[PDB]
């Protein structure tokens, strides 16, 4: 008799045993046929301490709150261990031959503490997975009310590509954009209406040319580096018109619907809707050999060495 | 709406203790300004305590200073009068007021909406 | 990116 | 269906219809006025196998709405695609043209990846550099043998 | 638009079994009523079966029970009518049919939108 | 090494869906801004404005 | 009338995610066979 465990878990699968205790550390791993104690030369003592101990472990730990399942049941574990199990069920559910056991306990030991950390690891990263799956779900949603305020941004943001979009119906009409450089657009100082006093552009006018060598063409500034083709953006005249508008890789200020300063990126104070998260990696280690006594030293405590 | 009950009330003697309950059945009593208003026999009615929607605020009687103080439990709905030392004179019979959060007067007695059934409480030598 | 874009009105051709 | 009542939302249970129930018209056109026609397409639906016909006009995500007030000035290059059933019903000019199914529809998609695996078992089987019976057999002379 | 083939037609005798192919190209097969229509010679055209585009219902013509089965296959965007136990009055010229749903009239011909070539299936001793 | 190895895919795997995921609602963010400034300003500030 | 916020149906836009620590774990000492079983297993000790 080497162990005695009050708490030791069966577990079935993969077409085997899995005996784990938490207060050893320890996982067997048996086949599901029980092994026959006939099969054990001079074994007596195996039933007799076996049927002692477990009486005497369900009368100090279970004895109020479970039932015993049955008579116990043995079965040899890899490693060379005989295990003598008997089952407990909660009140609220109710030839001879040798074993040769190993010297090293440790590859149980290991078996235990890799299932405990993967076990724990599965459940918690299946729980994100199933949390992100339903949270993508959750938010297309918000993905369809955003389609029909702004097609465009939407188009560009989930096809890949700046496109143009319009929604025929229920679904969205896109066309790819033409990329012109920024070297090639220029806005324009007043945004008056020249013809209409009292009316003015809501946003700049811009006169670009396709290519470097192209003639100008002229437009109306639209959203995120957009050259609309349509002066059409018109708004009746307000005291007070401070507008900032984006152009190139920065901002060009517009005080009293005239052009009056500009600003890069850096000079407009910055506000984050993104969430942080913070995750590193965690580092290789190095396992040294490592041992109480050699076995050098476990051979030199003996007094005397017969042979030499 | 609220409905509101009494309980607690009954003969004391002076410079006695005791406690009147106002439960509140229905919903909104957190939204609630909760006071009370005694009628003394043969006389009108008179305020005499009143504790705020958000129980932050505690308004008095002129008369009274220090004998009574209102408090709030929302968790059982209800309002915990303390009264402490009677008088002859402050004496009466004691009603329980409710009013949402749209009056600031809370010692004017025809402001608040829900009004109880009352209890009896008489002082004696 | 400080690129612009000229973006003709899309057209049922690709939905 | 759901409506704003100030700063809470009133919801009301939808009585579902089976989707052989219900049909599309042909045309979207206004019959009384001309010039105006229906925004989204009209629908003739029966809650039941044996119920009589219901008119009404083609809501969103198969939506069946009793009232055709959608209108809509007349406008020309009109084409349209409207979720019906499983799959769309195309129009053109204000009238039926086709139907297609959503895998005849280019499909972007709003989801962010996340390829999550599983940590696979692992057996640990017995291992020793050297066994009890190896150290018993380094020593030259057993004393006992 | 939906161009549709038949295939599987042939001499058969007396009570023999046979099954019919409408093959579909084009788009929006899972979104269209399929049916058929047979017409006798020295006669015109009458309704024989038809699927709902849902796939959910079997409308079938008031002389044939039990005999003619019309089931859809979008997998391969056909429909299969299963024809057993055939009579010399259930030859005729077959036509496969489609319409999208925009129409509970099946058993009328002239409510179909797609019209096929047709097939050839001849029964005689 | 098993153990670390898988751990640190599966958490890079996370960081890079997450910081997809941010930048793919910043649209939807831009769109809520014009739909309630004060709320979208209030909630990206941290303080109400 | 007036409410509170516990009067009125409560519906949720937020995806739960429930991540639970791993706990401490103690491992005690644990041998097949101690030094003193092995030296013993011998049948006669030469020193003694
Ligand atoms: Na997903
Ligand atoms: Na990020």
């Amino acid at each position: 008799k080497w162990q005695e465990v009050d708490e030791m878990l069966r577990a079935e699968y993969g077409g085997s045993f899995r005996f784990s205790s938490d207060a050893i550390s320890t996982t067997f791993t048996t086949n599901l046929t029980e092994y026959s104690l006939s099969r054990v030369d001079l074994g007596d003592c195996i039933g007799r301490d076996a049927r002692e101990a477990i009486d005497r472990m369900f009368a100090r730990k279970y004895n109020a709150t479970h039932i015993k399942v049955g008579q116990p049941q043995y079965y040899l574990a890899t490693g060379g261990f005989l295990i003598a199990y008997q089952p407990l069920l909660s009140n609220t559910l109710a030839s001879v031959e040798r074993i040769k056991t190993t010297s090293s306990i440790e590859f149980a030991r290991l078996q235990f503490t890799y299932n405990h950390i993967q076990r724990h690891v599965n459940d918690m990263l299946g729980r994100i997975a199933v949390a992100w799956c339903e949270l993508q779900n959750h938010e297309l949603t918000l993905w369809n009310e955003a389609r029909k305020l702004n097609p465009n941004a939407i188009a560009s943001a989930t096809v890949g590509r700046r496109v143009s979009a319009r929604m025929l119906g229920d679904v969205m009409a896109v066309s790819t954009c033409v990329p012109v450089a920024p070297d090639n657009v220029i806005v324009q100082n007043s945004m008056r209406v020249s013809s209409r006093p009292g009316t003015c552009y809501s946003r700049p006018l811009v006169s670009f040319r396709y290519e470097d060598q192209g003639p100008l063409i002229e437009g109306q500034l639209g959203e995120n580096n957009e050259l609309r083709l349509t002066r059409d953006a018109l708004e009746p005249c307000t005291v007070g018109h401070r507008r900032y508008f984006i152009f190139g890789g920065g901002y060009v200020y517009f005080e009293e619907y005239a052009y009056s300063h500009q600003l890069s990126r850096a000079d407009v104070t910055t506000v984050s809707t993104f969430i942080d998260l913070n995750i590193t990696m965690l580092e290789d280690h190095e396992f040294v050999p490592l041992e109480v006594y050699t076995r050098h030293e476990i051979k030199d405590s003996g007094l005397l060495d017969y042979t030499e | 709406e609220v409905q509101l009950l009494e309980s607690g009330g009954g003969l004391v003697q002076p410079g006695g203790s005791l406690r009147l309950s106002c439960a509140a059945s229905g919903r909104g009593f957190s939204m609630l300004n909760v006071g009370w208003f005694r009628q003394a026999p043969g006389k009108g009615r008179e305020f005499v305590a009143t504790i705020s929607w958000t129980g932050e605020r505690t308004y008095y009687g002129d008369s009274v200073k220090g004998r009574f103080t209102i408090s709030r439990d929302n968790s059982k709905n209800t309002a915990y009068l303390q009264m402490n030392s009677l008088r002859a004179e402050d004496t009466a019979v004691y009603y329980c007021a409710a009013v949402g959060p749209k009056t600031w007067d809370y010692g004017l007695a025809s402001e608040y909406d829900y009004w109880g059934q009352g209890t009896q409480v008489t002082v004696s030598s | 990116d400080a690129q612009f874009y000229v973006c003709p009105p899309p057209t049922g051709a690709t939905v």
